[PDB]
């Protein structure tokens, strides 16, 4: 259950990250246009019957289930892991975009301050 | 390397230029001081950079600026973090005061957490760290950040149980366990909190611990199935008769079946201290 | 027989280690879930901040467009 | 005096191995000097020095019985500090020792004159350090015996 | 049969441990990055708010 | 909120909103809305690899909600649910409800109680699931 | 394949038009069209000449009053040269790093340092210089308190030191990293691997003090005993104490049966066993 909840949360986070990246791109485009216009303004076995082994059947079923569960969790964990790397790459891309956008606004402010004097 | 000497010389020249510029009298002086402190930091001489940063922040605040001055003060505190914790702490308190003045709860909580970390790691103080952690927890609870506030409260309760009386620790553990009981993902860990509470109750008195564990079993049915409840019951029964050997046997068996946090052992030994 | 039961205990010896390994993995899962939840809440907060920022940016762009249109 | 670092070495001569004396180089120390070998904070062994030209300078040579008793290793690093015995208190009066053949190939039942055994023990180990529980090899009638110190007076 | 299943389980557990440590380090790094970006974007929005407020007040005063 | 989210093209939240709405509605003894919302969520999450496995829980919830309607169609509903999602057979829920239906076919409350006790012992149940189980017992 | 020829023709035509325009205020337009020409040439897949043109456009931008655009153009030119003469990329990235540190940007400067170190060690044979770059990046991250990046740099430099026979540096770095991980509530389990790596580094120096090292690792972290690494370590110690070849061979076979050993671990183990 913890595995499943982790997967769903990761999905939601990825979608949100995409949304924020789109928002940043729109911010950049609109601010650039505004600045330009302003400038223009101017098989085996888990059992062993050796001595009846009446207390070894239940262990096998638990072991079987555990082995199967671990096998599924292997693929499950791989699937859940796959998303994080892409998310980190997107985070790096938004890092760059935010830095660029910040510098642009700062330079615009500097130009606005310098134009008067 | 020539890098350190060059950065030192550049920082000295920029300090002289900024001092001359201010003496003549304005943002140019602040920028020069900031650049000189950046070169100082590059030179690896963590000391004497904080003075330049503080001068830059004061000069910037001279013209009513509060944001750039606050960021520069935070950077100065970071630089003083290992050079001189006394000044780093003062700069961090100043930044906290400014951010509270402008109403930045998140930044204030972050600074409160950083100060608590520095107090717990660099200097020798737990009460101040506990107070800072509690303040940060309150701020984050105000900011609807329940996870960090609960973590800070749990850390404070652990510190109090380790050093202070257990009433605060008991209250915090019980509240956290009750809150987790409703939380689906973290309901299981409530057992450990109740285990700690029961063990802490053991220190206060035997009958009180028995009543507390009975109440926990009644409130949480699966607590009866939990191994911790059985261990607490068995331990209380043995301590009622003043039998140290059985206590030691149970402690050894529990450690063998599963390792210890290195604190449960301390609490068990403290409990056994009064067994007589 | 004595040898048979000694062998059965030897076989059982590995059960405890396997149980400890599985409990270790369970604890790791529990920790990771908490970290994921914290990241989720922080991302939601950042997204709220971004929505506020973009709304204000749109308002400022509209105001600038109005100003340039009227002044020009 | 304060103690110097040294490298444990192999015993240069089998005769000195039989003598059970700590063999060192001429430059390291002087023959007959008493030293304390520190292998760890809790492991200090008192030995008697017996310089030999064949020992490389900067190395302390030990015999197999010495390594067994002190758990030394060939090439092991140790500390050596000069020490002087307090003859007013540390002189040995009597020595009750238990003896077990080191080699099981030539175990014999031949009688041995314990008086001559004691005389040769004193002669070979005169002015030498001995402690309770110490293990060494003693040659008597050209036969090697594993001596384990039991009691001293 | 016991050896085969035991070794398969041990390999699976080792692989899971390795990938979990990998994602734990990655998640810690990503949390640090997101903690940084919150502060960075907060500073950026504050700065742009300050600049646009200055622009509006200046244009209103001049006109 | 869900309608606004759909109008904003913001997915991954409408599904959870509808799930919570259905869970709340099933409390007030309104099954048709709960069945429709649960089946919609299940069919939406079936094709998503991330939530595809979790879709089994939604199907189980829908089956539990559909159980109270009538046993005759409940068996058919379970069979239909099994037919569209054959991997659903891997989940222990299918065998659990099969044994519960077998016990109920002859008013054998003992077998159903034993099955529910075993399921609780192996894993904890939710308050809503326990309430539905007790309501089914009352039948 | 007419697409490559068409892209080459378009890119060269755009570059020629940019040259004509700049030859004919003009600096900004010249730089913009030169950047567009460099981008087109990069799309044309002529990596060397595309990078040359991009770096020339970056220098022309430097001629203009602008810094962030200049640094972005420099880093893009370095990336373009990544698949060309490495020395030009190294110089361009060095200048970009200098500019960034001039403005106080630690993160991008350290990232560029790591990138240049990686390209130097993967393409060229001189890894020692990359060691210096990695150490500088680690120091910068420590100054910035970037725990993850500094830890990665320290681990990489320690591994390269161990590969290059610098046993003491690797052992010190591994011990420090393991202690740091243990102190924090998380990552303490991975400390076992660092201790095992550190113990290998020590064991290669000598066998007598291997007992002291394993004792230190055991008593300092008793749980380390449960790890199969300590079992393998004691097995190797008892095997090598005597001149018996079968012991270490069967030990390595038993350990490998579970999971495959990495190249560095395999070579280090073979080296220690041989000598």
């Amino acid at each position: 259950d913890a595995g499943i909840r982790t997967l769903v949360m990761l999905d939601e986070q990825g979608e949100q990250l995409e949304r924020i990246e789109e928002g940043m791109d729109q911010i950049n485009k609109d601010m650039k246009e505004a600045e330009k216009n302003l400038t223009d303004l101017g098989s085996g076995g888990f059992i062993r019957r050796v001595t009846n082994d009446a207390r070894e059947n239940e262990m096998d079923e638990n072991l079987e289930q555990v082995s199967g569960i671990i096998g599924n969790l292997r693929h499950m964990a791989l699937d859940m892991g796959n998303e994080i790397d892409t998310q980190n790459r997107q985070i790096d891309r938004i890092m760059e975009k935010a830095d660029s956008n910040k510098t642009r606004i700062d330079e615009a402010n500097q130009r606005a301050t310098k134009m008067l004097g | 390397g020539m890098d350190t000497s060059g950065k030192q010389a550049e920082a000295m020249a920029l300090l002289a230029e900024a001092e001359r510029k201010v003496k003549n009298s304005i943002e140019e002086a602040c920028e020069i001081y900031a650049r000189a402190a950046n070169m100082f930091k590059m030179a690896k001489n963590w000391s004497a950079a904080g003075n330049a940063f503080c001068q830059a922040a004061q000069l910037h605040l001279q013209l009513q600026s509060k944001h750039d001055a606050a960021t520069c003060f935070v950077d100065a505190g970071n630089a003083f973090k290992k050079a001189d914790p006394q000044e780093a702490i003062n700069c961090l308190m100043r930044a906290i005061e400014i951010y509270t003045d402008m109403g930045r709860f998140t930044i204030a909580a972050k600074h409160h957490i950083s100060i608590a970390e520095i107090y717990e790691t660099e200097l020798v103080d737990v009460e101040k760290a506990i107070a800072h952690y509690e303040q940060s927890a309150d701020y984050y609870k105000g900011e609807e950040s329940n996870s960090s506030a609960n973590k800070c409260l749990l850390k404070v309760a652990g510190y109090a149980a380790q050093l202070e009386q257990y009433q605060k620790a008991i209250d915090i553990y019980e509240q956290v366990g009750t809150s987790a009981m409703d939380s689906p993902l973290l309901k299981y860990s409530a057992k450990d909190y109740f285990f700690k509470a029961a063990l802490c109750h053991f220190c206060i008195d035997m009958l009180n611990a028995k009543l507390a564990v009975q109440k926990y079993e009644e409130l949480f049915p699966a607590f009866s199935d939990s191994r911790e409840c059985k261990l607490m019951k068995k331990l209380l029964e043995a301590h009622e008769e003043q039998n140290v050997d059985s206590y030691t046997e149970s402690v050894k068996e529990y450690d063998s079946i599963s390792r210890l946090d290195q604190w449960l052992t301390t609490m068990l030994l403290r409990i056994k201290k009064t067994i007589q | 027989s004595k040898q048979a039961l000694s062998e059965i205990e030897t076989r059982h010896s590995e059960i405890i280690k396997l149980e400890n390994s599985i409990r270790e993995l369970h604890d790791m899962f529990m920790d990771m879930a908490m970290l994921v939840e914290s990241q989720g809440e922080m991302i939601d907060r950042i997204e709220y901040n971004v929505e506020h920022a973009v709304d204000y940016v749109e308002r400022a762009v509209s105001d600038t467009k109005k100003a340039v249109k009227y002044q020009s | 005096m304060a103690g110097r670092s040294m490298q444990a070495a192999r015993c240069p001569t089998d005769e000195l191995s039989l003598s059970n004396c700590a063999v060192v180089s001429e430059k390291d120390y002087q023959s007959g000097q008493h030293v304390i070998v520190r292998t760890s904070p809790n492991h200090k062994y008192i030995f008697t020095l017996r310089t030999h030209p064949s020992v490389v300078p900067g190395s302390v040579a030990f015999s197999l019985p010495q390594r067994k008793w002190a758990g030394l290793s060939i090439g092991q690093e140790i500390e050596v500090a000069l020490y002087s015995f307090d003859k007013a208190k540390q002189c040995i009066g009597t020595m009750t020792i238990e003896i077990d053949f080191l080699q099981k190939k030539n175990i014999d039942s031949n009688p041995y004159d314990t008086d001559k055994m004691a005389a040769e023990f004193i002669q070979q180990f005169n002015n030498q350090a001995f402690s309770v529980g110490q293990q060494l090899v003693f040659s008597f009638n050209d036969k090697l015996f594993g001596l384990l110190v039991k009691d001293i007076e």
